[PDB]
């Protein structure tokens, strides 16, 4: 494939501590490329990856313009939601939005998304037909009817099918040496005695991209999933990812245990033992 | 709705005593977004702590990366201090080079 | 590029 572009808006009210904060991040697959924070010294859409910095003033001014209008829209939306749910102006509330497009290997739109949450529950969502909405409650039904009336789905369909797909094509080309070039994990097994009778085996995958990875332990075959301590994949802080999988083994059994790594960047699946 | 933060303390690169590195604290799976994350050296707060921009997963729960430049040593203990509305008193997680 | 589509509730 792959491939995807996503924007994540967070609009948070903070009564008595100024106006709501608005934060927007843009991703292409597992890589952040743009950010916007209404609490910055001078609000602007800023680059987050090396391949986007090559954009011109018009791109940045244009995006900053769009984010400032969105910030205000979602400031209004917070006031609106407060009357839909009949809540006080004393409490902090949150709107989240995520939208974007997925394209196949040929660059054709596979799937578009546009979802909203209020206080962390699904609020309203664009259906895959890109023409109707699913509303989670009767308050979202009010919003739904407004968007049917305003033909919001038709405007958003055109964005997902046009601009969103066109720009992802540009981004994928401009960042092809990282976004389309896969980073295999560096791997190694460590051995730490717990007691005289037990030892931990930990399998490491470091500096890999994309984030997707499978890391399993086996004992002569087959899987030891229900006994493996697996940490959630984590960012290294340099655009790449980290993961480990641990298993507590009886002393004398360490040679029966194999680690197995699956990742797009590896041409062949890895088998590792402690040495 | 509330969700308590999952927390991971680790380094950017394999820990090698004396060698430059970055210390990471990764909070994820939390809601609402207000969170107070500090990294420590021997119990005391480190000054220059950068963080990634706030984002969230498919389940709407937020994630953040706090990092700082550090030099690992045989003596110095490093930790992460996290505070959230779901936490009765802050949660400390020590950095372990094997973790 | 973000959406220019106003989403008022």
């Amino acid at each position: 494939g792959s491939h995807s572009m996503r924007y994540f808006y967070t609009a948070m009210s903070r009564p008595g501590r100024g106006e709501p904060r608005f934060i927007a991040v843009g991703y292409v697959d597992d890589t952040q490329f743009v950010r916007f924070d209404s609490d910055a010294a001078s609000p602007r859409m800023a680059p987050r990856a090396p391949w986007i910095e090559q954009e011109g003033p018009e791109y940045w001014d244009g995006e900053t313009r769009n984010m400032k209008a969105s910030a205000q829209t979602y400031r209004e939306n917070l006031r609106i939601a407060l009357r839909y749910y009949n809540q006080s102006e004393a409490g902090s509330h949150i709107i989240q939005v995520m939208y974007g497009c997925d394209v196949g290997p040929d660059g054709r739109l596979l799937r578009g998304h546009d979802q909203s949450a209020y206080d962390g529950k699904d609020y309203i969502a664009l259906n895959e037909d890109l023409s109707s909405w699913t509303a989670a409650d009767t308050a979202a039904q009010i919003t739904q009817r407004k968007w049917e009336a305003a033909r919001v789905a038709e405007q958003l369909r055109a964005y997902l099918e046009g601009l969103c797909v066109e720009w992802l094509r540009r981004y994928l080309e401009n960042g092809k040496e990282t976004l389309q070039r896969a980073d295999p994990p560096k791997t190694h097994v460590t051995h730490h005695p717990i007691s005289d009778h037990e030892a931990t085996l930990r399998c490491w995958a470091l500096g890999f991209y994309p984030a997707e990875i499978t890391l399993t332990w086996q004992r002569d075959g087959e899987d030891q999933t229900q006994d493996t301590e697996l940490v959630e994949t984590r960012p290294a802080g340099d655009r790449t990812f980290q993961k480990w999988a641990a298993v507590v083994v009886p002393s004398g059994e360490e040679q029966r245990y194999t680690c197995h790594v699956q990742h797009e960047g590896l041409p062949k699946p890895l088998t590792l033992r402690w040495e | 709705i509330q969700r308590t933060p999952k927390i991971q303390v680790y380094s950017r690169h394999p820990a090698e005593n004396g060698k430059s590195n970055f210390l990471n604290c990764y909070v994820s799976g939390f809601h609402p977004s207000d969170i107070e994350v500090d990294l420590l050296k021997n119990g005391e707060r480190i000054e220059k702590v950068e963080h990634s921009d706030l984002s969230f997963s498919k389940d709407w729960s937020f994630y953040l990366l706090y990092y700082t430049e550090f030099t690992p040593t045989e003596k110095d203990e490093y930790a992460c201090r996290v505070n959230h509305v779901t936490l009765s008193q802050p949660k400390i997680v020590k950095w372990d080079r094997d973790m | 590029l973000s959406s220019p589509v106003t989403k008022s509730f």
